[PDB]
This record gives structure tokens, C-alpha cells and sequence, in this order.
């Protein structure tokens, strides 16, 4: 009963194992491309208003 | 012979004795092969939990 109860519960938590690295992993993924184009698009509304001041201050 | 039975009656004594001693061992080879099933479990049941927590953290911080 021992060695029965030690296989089968090993293969429960590892097949819960496999479950929770994609559950995790692709969700990240998704999070991720969300906030880059989060961020070229926060970045992507004022790109000129930056790179014209800063070409006005560098020039003497 | 009457000490004849006198021994007979000491070896049912000891009979009786050994029937006891019997089930006292045997008895003490049930019992602490289940709480070594017993307290083995648990230490298996707690491994593994915190295999599947190090997936958990590991995981998420990846």
C-alpha cells in the first residue's frame, strides 16, 4: 500500500506540475507583449515633442 | 503420575505464555510497520508540496 499510494501520487502532482509552468509561463507572455506595446505606445505620443527640444538644446 | 500432570499443567503454563508472547510481537510488528507508513506518508506528502511550491516560485520569477 505504501509503494501505491507513493506512484499515483507522484503522478497527480507532477502532471499539477506541468499544469502550473504553462498556467504561468503563457500568461506571462501575454503580459508581456501587453505592457511593450504599452510602452512604445505611451512612448509613440511624444517622441517629436522630446527629440525637437533636445536637438534645440545640444545645438549652440 | 500425578507430577506427570504437574508437568503438564507447567507446560500448558508455558503454552499459554507463548500463545501471549506471540501475539505480543506480532503485535509490535503491526504497529510500528503502520506508523512508519504513518509518519512516511507525510514526509513524502510535504516533499513533494514543496517540490510543486519550488515550480511555483521558480517559475512565476522566470
Amino acid at each position: 500500500e505504501a509503494e501505491a499510494k507513493a506512484k499515483a501520487l507522484e503522478a497527480q502532482y507532477r502532471e499539477r506540475e506541468r499544469a502550473e509552468t504553462e498556467a504561468l509561463l503563457a500568461r506571462y507572455r501575454e503580459r508581456a507583449e501587453a505592457e511593450a506595446k504599452a510602452v512604445r505606445e505611451k512612448a509613440m505620443a511624444r517622441l517629436d515633442e522630446a527629440v525637437a527640444l533636445v536637438l534645440k538644446e545640444v545645438l549652440p | 503420575s500425578k507430577l506427570e500432570a504437574i508437568l503438564s499443567q507447567e507446560v500448558e503454563a508455558e503454552i499459554q505464555a507463548l500463545l501471549q508472547e506471540a501475539e505480543a510481537k506480532a503485535e509490535a510488528v503491526k504497529r510500528e510497520a503502520e506508523e512508519k507508513a504513518k509518519a512516511l506518508l507525510q514526509a513524502r506528502e510535504r516533499a513533494l508540496e514543496a517540490q510543486y511550491r519550488a515550480a511555483l516560485r521558480r517559475a512565476e520569477s522566470a
